[PDB]
């Protein structure tokens, strides 16, 4: 019915985290 | 229908920055 | 200002690129508004042909806008005109008259669609050439830079400047040209696919109850 | 050489470019998420579907059935539920004849499939715009960081590659992130399109050979 | 010091390439310049016909009227006279099964529709295939060029990219035109095949129709 | 080896891209052989119950053959047990028209037909992606060298080849594992793809001959 | 140019040596490839319109299939298609079990195998153009990347340089690419042109079967 | 049926070889300093 | 018969001039 939204707003939380964390490991390199 | 990816304008830009190599002049 | 100072193939190419990108945004805008009402006016005629109202009343209707008939109305407009005047010739069997009307349709279903799309095809032209134009006017920009640099005891960057200034001012509007037109070129093209499928949907249940009119 | 210390001092412009790259790699990576695992369950529904419908159980019973969670029906089973609520309708009420109802339920059947199947194609159009613009607005993110670069460089009296290399780096950034944001998008916008071709397939299928046992019913 | 020049003075490689690359770009632009007009007729002609045989006249007044022209049909009215002379003669052979005398119809319009369209899309393949080359000719020029010139290169003791820029500029001019000899030849084979495909498609359609009408009179007949 | 010293010492991004492009040809290679040789059983196994089917045994015969066989079916013998079963089921059920049975035996073909297509062309579509972006992300992984190429020359008043090594080196290989990986996939993408389809072609020669074969039956009642 | 190519294939590394290797011979392979294919689609065009000229003589079919018992084990092409169509027929018309209709079909499954296996004779090298013109330049390509990685290794042993002593192994490693589309022009020429050659000779196969499948079912009906 | 023919521009070997060379060209930079 | 021919000849004389037009107008530019 609507809920297929909130797991699109789900699925944005977590490639928001994956990709903070990418960048964060990435710049944690040098 | 397909969609590849295009980057025909990274030709230009790597003959721009090929031409600054040959200009610094050792 | 560069423009002026540039040379006479590289004001050639930027004018070519500036027309490819005033021209694909007047045709984005014009498509947009041409499929949002034809998309509309289908739609709202899908609901009027299904409503219980007998046909020949539609076709009444129809011949009074017979002048600003579009879209599903236009291929209704088509296909019962068309039946109308073989069954009131009534010089064949009723499966030939619905199998004529049907043709009538498909020809004014075709009239619509290649009216619709009619610039969308060059969306497609002005994304994929936008590129190579561009690359042909950086090349243009590293002769003017190689034919100096070949030809000097040693170069520097200040006198390949205008060189590069030219190639990447025409790489920069080969991108502005082509974003616009690729964007919009698989948007346009694919609401006319919609409406493809949705004129062939219609002119199969009209062409079906044609077909039991005729044997009625 | 840390990515932030570039971004920080880099043109609003080019600043600007990798928030849009970066919006749009955050965004792919979501809908790629989602629409695969929304096929997934399609898919096994509908091949599901199909191993129940054609074992032989009569349509008074697989309807009642279908008819008992109607609020939650997607895929096949919504195209037959609406197909065989409107053949009732019709044949019920109005019992015109055999042909009447069944276009009349195969309209409905049609109008439920196009519902269905935008439904599984929702977000996957925006994966067709990503992966074919985002390597431009890359590019054009690099062009105007190597231009930018030279206007700052063309007050120098004698230049030389010292001094123009940091800012032909900082600019690269928008080339490699306009490919990272496109390459996922990429594969996933041409898998998932075969995927909906293949459902779209199996729906279309499931209406033909269901409108011909309404129209023989209907016929008897 | 300028292109003509520089081009009198390229390695005979650079100058052989140039010519091949020219060669496909001339002949490519002619078979695009008279397939475009050919494409543009035979859609015409098509749509010209097809609404004269769906006019009312009587099938066998309009292949009185076809007879007369023999030796010049082409598209939906040679589709027409191959499957109108086929029925003519099976139907009277033996007073026949209209079953077996509309499938023969039938096959002799797709055997004479499919041998119409390889007369329009004659030349199409060599689009095709010089819009796939002409990038690896060209950038095969290229390679060749930046050889020759790491090799002079090689010889010299105060080395220095300077001494190779001529050379380097011939190997860029050859992949430039290289892409210019494919772009043309690339979109305008995409573009010619959807046109074929939409002919194809009339005439494949035309068939159905036709094939209609001899079945429901053969069956009113026999 | 010291190489091994070398690859740890990478850039983080680059030891990203090496075990994605790595995984990908180790995965291409592993889906060639795989589909390679079910391709070849499917083909002789096909070919091998046409002749079968065609050898004059009668239909029924055949079919009490494949009931043995039931957990072991594959290609155009599941398609004809499919096709049997329901034609069998139907006219045995009722008094149906002949049409019912013939369009019912048609539909459990259609179904495992379809069914079977599948489980040829498991993994040929991911080899196809292979194939088409593994030198874009060996591309990607060039201009990552060549940033970590320029911001090193950028530096110091004099650069030397120690300092710009690692970034050349990273875009270097990048480069050549973006082509490695793709390699295999391009060869065997439109080989493998031209044999489902050469399958496929099969499948529905043999359902258009056994569906004539039903009609034929049922309407002899 | 003029640099020695086998002092450098002596010269340069093992893999270098191995990918040279590789590409000259898919070059010798794809030409000798391309000559074979050339003399076969040639012989097969012939054989096709001599035998339709024959098989529409007017001869008595059964006279035809005593012939080609007089070449059974030499039967090609239209002539094989026929000649195991035919035996297909004779062998089902004796066994009186099956109806006219059931051995129509039946006869025209010996036909499409035969069919297909004729095409599987005159296929049989052309899937070998078409990888040797897509992979052949990417070999070429890692064969070049390797070979600079290795002239930058082995330049890296002593830290005294010079852009002289380099640019020869530069030179030198550009050759596999060189090579490498050398290899794939002629590749992707011959691979269009042979598969547009294979294709016409199919749809000649497939319109003489269903030209002769009409033969059997009105000569089994009668 | 029918066979179909590789029409596509395949811009990767030209990309390719300008990658190799703008390398090429960067590493040789300090060694012609 | 022949003016498919002939139609085919009339095409590639005119890409021919134009082709020369066009090389004339870029080396033209060149100075």
């Amino acid at each position: 019915a609507t809920e297929q939204n909130d797991k699109l707003k789900r699925a944005i939380i977590i490639s928001a985290v994956l990709h903070v964390i990418l960048f964060a490991a990435l710049i944690w390199s040098s | 229908l397909k969609s590849e990816i295009n980057i025909v304008p990274l030709l230009d830009v790597l003959l721009v920055l090929l031409l600054i190599f040959m200009a610094t002049a050792p | 200002d560069l423009f002026l100072k540039a040379s006479l193939l590289v004001k050639l190419i930027m004018l070519i690129l500036i027309g490819f990108s005033i021209a694909s945004w007047a045709i984005i805008i014009q498509r947009t508004r041409i499929l949002n009402a034809a998309a509309r006016e289908a739609e709202a005629f899908e609901d009027k042909f299904w409503s219980g109202i007998e046909l020949s009343r539609l076709y009444q209707e129809s011949q009074g806008k017979r002048d600003n008939l579009t879209g599903s109305e236009q291929i209704f407009y088509s296909g019962f005109k068309e039946f109308v005047r073989l069954h009131r010739a009534n010089s064949h069997a009723p499966e030939a008259v619905v199998e004529g009307a049907s043709r009538a349709m498909r020809i004014s279903m075709n009239r619509e669609l290649e009216n619709l799309e009619t610039h969308i095809p060059f969306l497609g032209t002005v994304g994929s050439i936008s590129p190579y134009i561009g690359l042909f006017g950086t090349v243009w920009g590293i002769m003017h830079a190689f034919i100096a640099l070949g030809a000097v005891k040693q170069a520097t960057l200040q006198m390949v400047a205008p060189g590069i200034a030219e190639a990447l001012i025409a790489t920069a509007i080969g991108l502005f040209a082509a974003i616009p037109a690729v964007m919009a070129y698989n948007r346009l093209n694919q609401r006319v696919n919609k409406l493809e499928l949705n004129y062939d949907n219609f002119m199969e249940e009209f062409t079906a109850i044609l077909h039991r009119q005729a044997f009625t």
